[PDB]
């Protein structure tokens, strides 16, 4: 019943900016910006996911 | 090449005094075949004047109903000048066509005139006419395309913006040459239904007249 809102600049619902609300070791729920999920890459000739290659960020 | 040799051969052999053996003038018949079966489709294609030329000298002879080819000729000629919208292949058929009648004295078979009746240039219809039923289907589904790269869908989009603008400046210039076509037609037409009429042929009047009737109001 404890409301949260925006950790940084950004004040919109833009794809850029998510939230997820976590309880902290403090008692107390808190906000916290979700970075976008990884991509599988796919194959050059088909477009299908590559299997046994590990999904992560381009520069990860 | 091998096309131009052979549209040359067949005029070569269309040409036949009807005084010669009957093998010579059965040769030039079976020519004046092939000509008119070949223009069905070759009429957008290099050296058209020659065949339309010979099939017109067929056409304009002072006697075709021993011809047993002229109905045919007739009803190809009729066929492409109905078909024909823009206005350039009449407008091709036209000059020659006056070109001839000029060396005749505008000598014709009523019949043979009647091709120009025909003329779909000089013609208007209806801004909303109903085509006949055409369906297709309208896009390839979402769930059923083809892969292709990101270079590839740029390319696509590429040839796709130039196809646009290429079509569109198609139309203008389709739309700005179909009116230049009619007025040269219209000149034409008339030139030669004016000095029918001051030469007096009784057996033309009638088609004549109903040419006027017909391309009148298109005039200026
Ligand atoms: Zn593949």
């Amino acid at each position: 019943a404890q409301r949260v809102t925006f950790r940084r600049r950004n004040p919109y619902n833009t794809r850029s900016n998510k939230i997820k609300v976590v309880k902290t070791p403090g008692g107390i729920l808190r906000a916290q910006h979700v970075k976008k999920l990884a991509t599988r890459p796919k194959c050059g000739d088909c477009g299908s996911a590559l299997q046994g290659i590990s999904t992560l960020r381009p520069r990860q | 090449y091998n096309y131009k040799n052979y549209v040359g051969r067949l005029q070569s052999l269309s040409k036949t005094p009807s005084n010669a053996a009957p093998i010579q003038v059965s040769l030039g018949i079976l020519a004046t075949q092939a000509a008119k079966e070949l223009i069905s489709t070759a009429s957008h294609f290099n050296f058209r004047t020659d065949i339309f030329t010979l099939l017109l000298r067929r056409i304009c002879k002072p006697r075709i109903s021993t011809d047993p080819t002229s109905i045919q000729i007739i009803q190809t000629f009729e066929t492409l000048l109905n078909e024909d919208e823009e206005g350039s292949i009449s407008f091709e058929i036209l000059r020659i066509f006056n070109k001839i009648l000029k060396t005749r004295n505008f000598n014709i078979e009523e019949s043979v005139l009647n091709m120009l009746l025909s003329l779909d240039v000089l013609h208007d219809y209806d801004p909303n006419t109903k085509l006949k039923g055409n369906v297709s289907a309208p896009k390839l589904k979402k769930k059923d395309r083809v892969h292709l790269s990101k270079k590839q869908r740029k390319a696509r989009k590429e040839m796709q913006q130039i196809e646009e603008e290429m079509r569109n400046a198609e139309q203008a210039v389709s739309a700005e040459e179909r009116e230049r076509n009619q007025s040269e037609i219209l000149k034409i037409v008339f030139t030669i239904y004016l000095n029918i009429l001051k030469n007096n042929a009784k057996t033309l009047i009638g088609s004549v007249l109903e040419g006027l009737t017909k391309f009148g109001n298109m005039a200026n």
